[PDB]
């Protein structure tokens, strides 16, 4: 009964909302589960956005310590209040009569080319949202690093309340943040915590994906990723050169050991380039070297 | 009501010799509405000067659609001005030249028309040439001379002025007398980034090595 996650009962949701346990503890929600359809919708919307930022809402429910996201929709944003809330209310009213019973559980927005984290404005927005409508979660997607690394870059964060000082306990995996966004990442890094993200899909979705792979391998075998992202690598090289200049300036005198961070960024970019090249080498071996 | 109109017209001419075409056009319009309630023979000259200003600054764009402009434009007393405006809007050098040639004793006689007819002709020629060179990659200069109806030397002078003023993006091949338009460009930002990376690496390794002793 894998499909049991799709069954929605309103009585249990009302009981949980009226018996809110998240008002006592603060590190309560630590698991986020996203449907396959919702994740694909976010990825396609972010990619269609281009090099700009796109934001939408996230419908779903709660289950114990788990935030479940089922669907999504894109806000116009050409706007905080007014237009955004009008669109949210109208879309929810329209979708409630066709079978979509769940209400909002979060908001998502894209961070194209500078990682998955919450800025100062995002932290303030999340604080405002969690003050009034709870529970809530903020999903940040990097649509450009997804193509470059061949991995879905997504992060679901939840913001600590004002005046609360958690005692350390931060793993904080390394993120290659550009130079002009390093200061913003430093001041607001301990005001939120990340939720571990998992994905789920139904049985018909699984069967359809298995049947789709029988003909979707052609696109994998003819990707040629070295050309789809040629400006991203140039921007990365520019940022890396600036970081190298700053590390050299630090060396001439006398972050901590900025040379190590610049080296890590250079290694990441170079490894992505070599992966893109070896894919084409494999294609050349398979298809062009059958010279009869 | 003649002294203030005359002084306004004189101030308009002085501004016309000194640029700042917006305020000159406003002064010309003020003189025009002053002459509307004054002597008829000055009205045609004021209309001529107003049209001269309009085609000189090429941004006012005031055709005969004005409700007060129609009763004077439709008057057969002055008609070459409407043809000149039509030629300017249509950007036809041939029609402009035929209007200038046919309409003698009414355009040549006025000196203020003559002191700016060269500028108007140069403006329309430049616009026509800019439109002409749009699709081509390498284009002969005698071809441009045939189209614009000027000799090859004047075409080369016009092209030199346009290229210097960063208006035409191309270069003149003088030995074989053609013009090559710079339409072939590629992604040269990657090599600039690589050069910057190389320079930073050079300085950084110099400093790191110099750190020891
Ligand atoms: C849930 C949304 C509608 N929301 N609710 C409330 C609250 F007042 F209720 C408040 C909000 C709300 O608009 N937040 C917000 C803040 C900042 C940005 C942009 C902003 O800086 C300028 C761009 C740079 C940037 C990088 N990261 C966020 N941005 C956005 C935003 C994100 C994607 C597209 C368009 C706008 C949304
Ligand atoms: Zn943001």
């Amino acid at each position: 009964s894998i499909d049991e996650i799709y069954k929605y009962d309103k009585k249990q949701q009302q009981e949980i909302l009226a018996a809110k346990p998240w008002t006592k503890d603060h590190h309560y929600f630590k698991y986020c589960k996203i449907s396959a359809l919702a994740l694909l919708k976010m990825v396609m919307h972010a990619r269609s956005g281009g090099n700009l930022e796109v934001m939408g809402l996230m419908l779903g429910k709660v289950d114990g310590e788990t935030m479940i996201i089922m669907d999504s929709f894109a806000l116009p944003v050409e706007n905080a209040q007014a237009a955004a809330y009008e669109y949210m209310a109208a879309y929810i009213e329209n979708a409630k009569q066709v079978g979509r019973l769940e209400n909002a559980i979060g908001w998502y927005h894209s961070h194209p080319g500078y990682g998955c984290w919450l800025s100062g404005i995002d932290v303030s927005t999340q604080m405002l949202n969690q003050q009034f409508q709870e529970p809530f979660v903020a999903v940040v997607i990097d649509p450009t690093r997804t193509i470059s690394a061949g991995k879905v870059n997504l992060g679901a964060f939840r913001t600590y309340p004002k005046g609360y000082k958690p005692p350390d306990e931060g793993p904080s995996e390394y993120q290659t943040i550009p130079l002009n966004k390093i200061e913003d990442f430093g001041v607001h890094c301990k005001q939120y915590y990340a939720l571990e993200v998992s994905y789920f899909k139904s049985s018909l979705d699984r069967k359809l994906l298995e049947l789709l792979w029988n003909k979707y391998w052609v696109n994998t075998l003819s990707s040629s990723s070295l050309l789809t992202n040629a400006d991203y690598t140039t921007g990365q090289v520019f940022d890396l050169s600036e970081k190298l200049e700053q590390s050299e300036a630090q060396l001439g005198r006398g972050s901590e050991d900025k040379l190590a961070k610049a080296t890590r960024d250079s290694c990441k970019t170079t490894i992505e380039a070599i992966h893109g090249l070896m894919s084409q080498v494999i294609k050349d071996k398979l298809f062009n070297q059958i010279n009869i | 009501p003649l002294i203030m109109g005359v002084i306004r017209e004189c101030g308009g001419k002085m501004h016309l010799r000194e640029g700042e075409f917006e305020k000159a056009h406003t002064d010309f319009f003020e003189a025009f509405k002053n002459y509307d309630e004054s002597g008829s023979p000055r009205r045609t000259t004021c209309l001529k000067y107003l049209v001269l200003a309009n085609m000189l600054m090429k941004s006012g764009i005031n055709p005969f659609d004005s409700q007060e402009a129609k009763p004077y434009k439709n008057d057969p007393e002055i008609l070459a001005m409407t043809n000149l405006v039509s030629a300017y809007q249509n950007n036809d050098i041939t029609e402009f030249e035929k209007i200038l040639k046919t309409n003698h004793s009414n355009i040549m006689d006025d000196p203020f028309i003559r002191e700016h007819i060269e500028e108007l002709l140069r403006n329309i020629r430049t616009q026509v040439l800019i439109k002409l060179i749009k699709p081509y990659t390498r284009i002969h200069i005698p071809f441009i001379s045939k189209e614009l109806n000027i000799d090859v030397a004047d075409v080369e002078s016009l092209l030199v002025q346009c290229i210097l003023d960063n208006t035409i993006h191309g270069r003149i091949d003088q030995v074989n007398q053609l013009l090559e338009l710079d339409h072939q460009k590629r992604g040269g930002a990657r090599y600039t980034a690589l050069d910057k990376w190389t320079n930073q690496l050079n300085s950084l390794n110099q400093a790191v090595v110099s750190k020891l002793a």
